[PDB]
């Protein structure tokens, strides 16, 4: 996956399982979760990113 | 095959409809209708004669052949005929429907089903003949049917 | 109201049918005027070629 | 699958308009105005076309049987009659009333061993993995047509459109005898 | 006495007001689901159901009335229905 | 390709394995069954017929079974069946008959649909069995015969029935 990748989030406890999201930026280093995943719809907190892991995405387009 | 006869055509054609039905059916059909009509008018006037089957009762009372298909019906004489003819007919119906529109009619499209028993002969005149006088007993049965269903006797 | 309804309910199926297949996926204003070619008014309607 | 485009069956009358033509069937893709045959692609609970064709095969079928017995029992041609058992209903649709259970009851017993034995591979259909049955392929009467493509569709087309006719003649004769008047000319 | 049987002489009862309501119903919401489309795929989402894009919302509104038709089409075309694998769910 | 049809093909499965076969299938029935059950079939029937023949006209022209005493079975063999039915001997009979139909028709179907022998041994052979010229003579002879029986006892049942039986041993 890339920096503007369209992904699927497989995250069984997340508020956007099995929902799409924008992938803005991907750490290089020895983050557990680098992935950062921004979404159009708000959870009950609000928070509209989240930090994901590269196993926990399906990806769905291509930048 | 039989064209006109002193001339040289496909016969009159003005539909020209052989080209819609393939004409090994057309010939098969054509030798079966004569036949049948052929038959039909030796009956027809054989009944007229006074001549009986060995099967009797209601033969010579339903005569003039035009009762006879409305009694011999409820007498059951007419079912056995039916039957027979149908086993018959549906044995020629596997050996000529198995073919159409299609797959080879290399049967003789006419009478090559047996028949070598007897004769042996196979004369050309005799294919000609047989499909003429199939052609003038439709006809002529034709004829005996209307004219006598409101002439009588000989006419 | 004079009339037979079954007259009606025959004039009324009739332009049904005619309008129907008329536009026969252009209905809605988002898909009618999809084609920058389909004028508006022209149906096609003109046998006699004015 | 089998996307309905190689199923014989399109029909000549409903293109009869100035474009398209054949034989006797249809050119651009057989008659299909609710899409019912494309069910199968939301939810597999909706049967594929090899059911359907299976399904109105059967329907054909016993729709010429019907309307086949409808025409000869309304007017005499009735079996012979003999000893606790009278063939004499000539009206159809009560015809099975007056009649002994030996008689009734075995037309029904062996329609259903019919019914069942043939039902070999009905459910290998339902989502399209023919390999085996080929929809209406009984058995009874294959060797029997052409060996050859046209000749074969062609024999077919015929069986499909008679079929559709009775189906809607046996519904004729029916929802009439229901309801007086479903047929104009009825006879029944 | 009302009689919802569904028998044809007492069809002046339940059974044609049923079909008036379910063509009223499903037009209701057509058009709604159609204002929703549109309002999805446009570039303020939010602003378009509070402040609603009145224009566009009227033609969706007078468009509805063939919904069994173009409901049907969505169907078979499949765009009527999410696949399901797609639509969030309860970790269960 | 047919022997006994010489103008519509030759049937399928019947290549010639059992004796007799002239190809003499127009509707296509050995495809509902397997082959061994309708030559099984063919055989029985033709074994009851021929039995059936001969004890219709032994009867009919006049004999009787040991104290066979004196009643309507003895008028003919018209009525034998409705007089032995009364009497209760078809129930013994029929005893006979389902003992060993249970032995024989069990056991001979059964093996035939795994694979095991000849389409209606019964392995009684009572004399002749080197000789397997004149065995497969005699299977010809006995399915030739089978099938005359059968027309046979079919004629004269239909001819003493169409005129009830005038005591007639020719009908
Ligand atoms: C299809 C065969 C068949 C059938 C259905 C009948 C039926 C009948 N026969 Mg008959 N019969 C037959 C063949 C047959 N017969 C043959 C081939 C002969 C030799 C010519 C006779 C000679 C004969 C005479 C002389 C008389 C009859 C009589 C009768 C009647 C009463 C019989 C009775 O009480 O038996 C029920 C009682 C029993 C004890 C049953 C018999 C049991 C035997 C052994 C048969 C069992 C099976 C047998 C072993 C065959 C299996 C072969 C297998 C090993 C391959 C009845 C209508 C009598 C009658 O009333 O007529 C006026 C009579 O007088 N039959
Ligand atoms: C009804 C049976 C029947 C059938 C199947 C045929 C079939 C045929 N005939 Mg034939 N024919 C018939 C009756 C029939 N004919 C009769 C009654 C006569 C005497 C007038 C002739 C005289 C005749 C001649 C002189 C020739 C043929 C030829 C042919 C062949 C090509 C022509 C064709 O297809 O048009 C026939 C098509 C039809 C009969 C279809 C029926 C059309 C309508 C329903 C009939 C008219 C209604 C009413 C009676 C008038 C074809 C094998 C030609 C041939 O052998 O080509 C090599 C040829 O030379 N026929
Ligand atoms: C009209 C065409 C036709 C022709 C040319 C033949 C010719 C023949 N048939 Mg045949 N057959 C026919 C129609 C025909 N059949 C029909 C319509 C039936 C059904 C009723 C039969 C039923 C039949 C049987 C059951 C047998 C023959 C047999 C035979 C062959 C021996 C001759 C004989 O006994 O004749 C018989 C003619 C009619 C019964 C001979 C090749 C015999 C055979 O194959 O011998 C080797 C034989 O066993 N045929
Ligand atoms: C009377 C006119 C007539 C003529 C000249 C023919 C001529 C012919 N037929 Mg034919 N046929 C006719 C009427 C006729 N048929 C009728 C009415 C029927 C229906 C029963 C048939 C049924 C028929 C069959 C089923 C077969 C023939 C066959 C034949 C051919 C050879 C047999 C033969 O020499 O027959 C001579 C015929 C007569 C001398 C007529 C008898 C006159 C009576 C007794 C009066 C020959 C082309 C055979 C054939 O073509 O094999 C390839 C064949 O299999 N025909
Ligand atoms: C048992 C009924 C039945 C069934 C299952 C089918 C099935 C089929 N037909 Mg078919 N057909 C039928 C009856 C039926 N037909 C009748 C009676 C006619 C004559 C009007 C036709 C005329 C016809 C044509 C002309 C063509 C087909 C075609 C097809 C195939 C694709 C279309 C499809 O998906 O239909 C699915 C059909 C159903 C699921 C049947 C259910 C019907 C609805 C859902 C419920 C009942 C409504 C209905 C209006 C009942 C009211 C009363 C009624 C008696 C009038 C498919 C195999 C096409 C083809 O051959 O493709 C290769 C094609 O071109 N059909
Ligand atoms: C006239 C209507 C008609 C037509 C054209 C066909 C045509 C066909 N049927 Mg069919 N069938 C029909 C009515 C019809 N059927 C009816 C009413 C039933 C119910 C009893 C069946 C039951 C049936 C079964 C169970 C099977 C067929 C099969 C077949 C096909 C193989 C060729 C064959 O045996 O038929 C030849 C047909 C004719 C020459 C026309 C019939 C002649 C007249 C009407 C007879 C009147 C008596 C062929 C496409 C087989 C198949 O699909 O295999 C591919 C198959 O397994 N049919
Ligand atoms: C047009 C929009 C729309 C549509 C198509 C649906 C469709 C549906 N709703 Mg629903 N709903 C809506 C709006 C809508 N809803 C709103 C606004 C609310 C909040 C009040 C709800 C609250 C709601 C609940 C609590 C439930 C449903 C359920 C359902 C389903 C069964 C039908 C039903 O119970 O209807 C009943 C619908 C209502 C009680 C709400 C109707 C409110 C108005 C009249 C509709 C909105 C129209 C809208 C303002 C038009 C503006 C568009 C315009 C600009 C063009 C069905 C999928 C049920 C379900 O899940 O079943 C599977 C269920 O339990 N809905
Ligand atoms: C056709 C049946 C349906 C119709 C009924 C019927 O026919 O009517 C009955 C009827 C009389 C009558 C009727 C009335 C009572 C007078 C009045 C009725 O009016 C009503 C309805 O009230 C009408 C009618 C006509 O019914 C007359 C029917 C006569 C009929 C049916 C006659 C069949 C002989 C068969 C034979 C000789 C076979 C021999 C076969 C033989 C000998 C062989 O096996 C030879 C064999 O080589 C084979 C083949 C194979 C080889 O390996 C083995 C061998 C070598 C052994
Ligand atoms: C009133 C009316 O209308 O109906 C009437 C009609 C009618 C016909 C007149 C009537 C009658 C008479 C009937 C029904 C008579 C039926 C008679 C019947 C069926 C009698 C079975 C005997 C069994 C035997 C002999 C077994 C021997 C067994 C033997 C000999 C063995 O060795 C067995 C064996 O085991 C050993 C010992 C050692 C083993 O290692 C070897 C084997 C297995 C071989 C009735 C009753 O009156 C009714
Ligand atoms: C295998 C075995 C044995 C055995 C055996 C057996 C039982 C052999 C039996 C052979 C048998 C019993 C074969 C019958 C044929 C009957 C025919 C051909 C009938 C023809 C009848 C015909 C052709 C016509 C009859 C007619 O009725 C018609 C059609 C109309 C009437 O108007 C005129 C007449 C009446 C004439 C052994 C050796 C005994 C002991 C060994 O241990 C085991």
């Amino acid at each position: 996956i890339e920096r503007g990748s369209k992904v699927r989030v497989l995250r069984p406890e997340s508020y956007w399982f099995q929902e799409c999201g924008s992938v803005a930026t991907i750490a290089k280093g020895g983050d557990r979760y680098p992935v950062v995943v921004r979404f159009e719809k708000v959870n009950y907190p609000g928070v509209a990113p989240n930090n994901f892991a590269l196993d926990e995405l399906g990806e769905v387009e291509a930048p | 095959k039989l064209d006109g006869t002193l001339v040289g055509d496909v016969g009159f054609d003005p539909l020209g409809l052989s080209n819609i039905l393939p004409i090994e059916w057309m010939r098969e059909a054509e030798l079966k209708h004569g036949r049948v009509c052929m038959l039909a008018v030796v009956g027809y006037i054989v009944v007229d004669k006074g001549l009986r089957a060995p099967g009797a009762e209601k033969l010579v009372a339903a005569t003039s052949s035009f009762t006879a298909h409305d009694a011999a019906v409820q007498s059951g004489h007419m079912w056995a005929l039916l039957l027979a003819c149908g086993l018959f007919e549906i044995v020629g119906a596997g050996a000529i429907a198995s073919t159409l529109n299609g797959g080879d009619r290399k049967p003789g499209e006419f009478a090559l089903t047996g028949g070598f028993d007897r004769d042996a002969a196979k004369l050309e005149r005799f294919k000609l003949a047989e499909i003429k006088h199939s052609r003038l007993a439709m006809m002529a049965f034709s004829g005996l049917v209307t004219q006598d269903a409101l002439s009588h006797g000989a006419t | 109201s004079s009339t037979p309804p079954e007259a009606l309910a025959q004039i009324v199926l009739v332009l049904s049918i005619i309008e129907f297949n008329s536009n026969k996926d252009k209905w809605t204003m988002d898909t009618m005027f999809t084609d920058p070619a389909r004028e508006p008014g022209n149906l096609g309607f003109d046998p006699l070629k004015f | 699958r089998k996307p309905l485009s190689e199923y014989v069956g399109a029909s000549q009358e409903l293109a009869a308009f100035p474009g398209g033509g054949g034989k006797e069937g249809a050119a651009p893709v057989p008659w299909d105005p609710l899409q019912l045959s494309e069910l199968w692609k939301v939810s597999a609970n909706n049967p594929d076309v090899a059911w359907l064709r299976e399904a109105e095969l059967k329907h054909g079928r016993m729709s010429m049987l019907a309307i086949t017995g409808v025409m000869v029992q309304s007017a005499g041609i009735h079996l012979p009659g003999n000893a606790d058992i009278s063939f004499a209903n000539a009206d159809w649709a009560m015809a099975p009333t007056t009649l002994p259970p030996a008689a009734w009851g075995q037309v029904l017993f062996f329609i259903g061993l019919a019914e069942g034995q043939t039902s070999a591979g009905l459910f290998d259909l339902w989502l399209g993995n023919t390999e085996k049955r080929e929809p209406g392929n009984l058995g009874w009467g294959t060797q029997f047509l052409s060996k050859d493509k046209k000749a074969a569709d062609k024999m077919r087309l015929k069986e499909l459109k008679n079929g559709r006719l009775a189906m809607l003649a046996i519904m004729g004769v029916a929802f009439n005898h229901v309801i007086p008047g479903a047929l104009p000319g009825c006879m029944y | 006495h009302l009689i919802a049987d569904g028998r044809p002489d007492h069809a002046g009862e339940f059974v044609i007001p049923a079909f008036g309501f379910l063509y009223i119903a499903g037009w209701i919401g057509w058009a709604g689901r159609s204002y929703l489309q549109f309002s999805k795929k446009t570039d303020k989402p939010n602003e378009n159901e509070i402040i609603i894009n009145v224009p566009v919302a009227l033609g969706m509104m007078s468009g509805a009335f063939l919904w069994p038709l173009a409901a049907w089409k969505e169907l078979i075309n499949g765009q009527l229905l999410v696949p399901g694998d797609e639509v969030t769910v309860s970790p269960r």
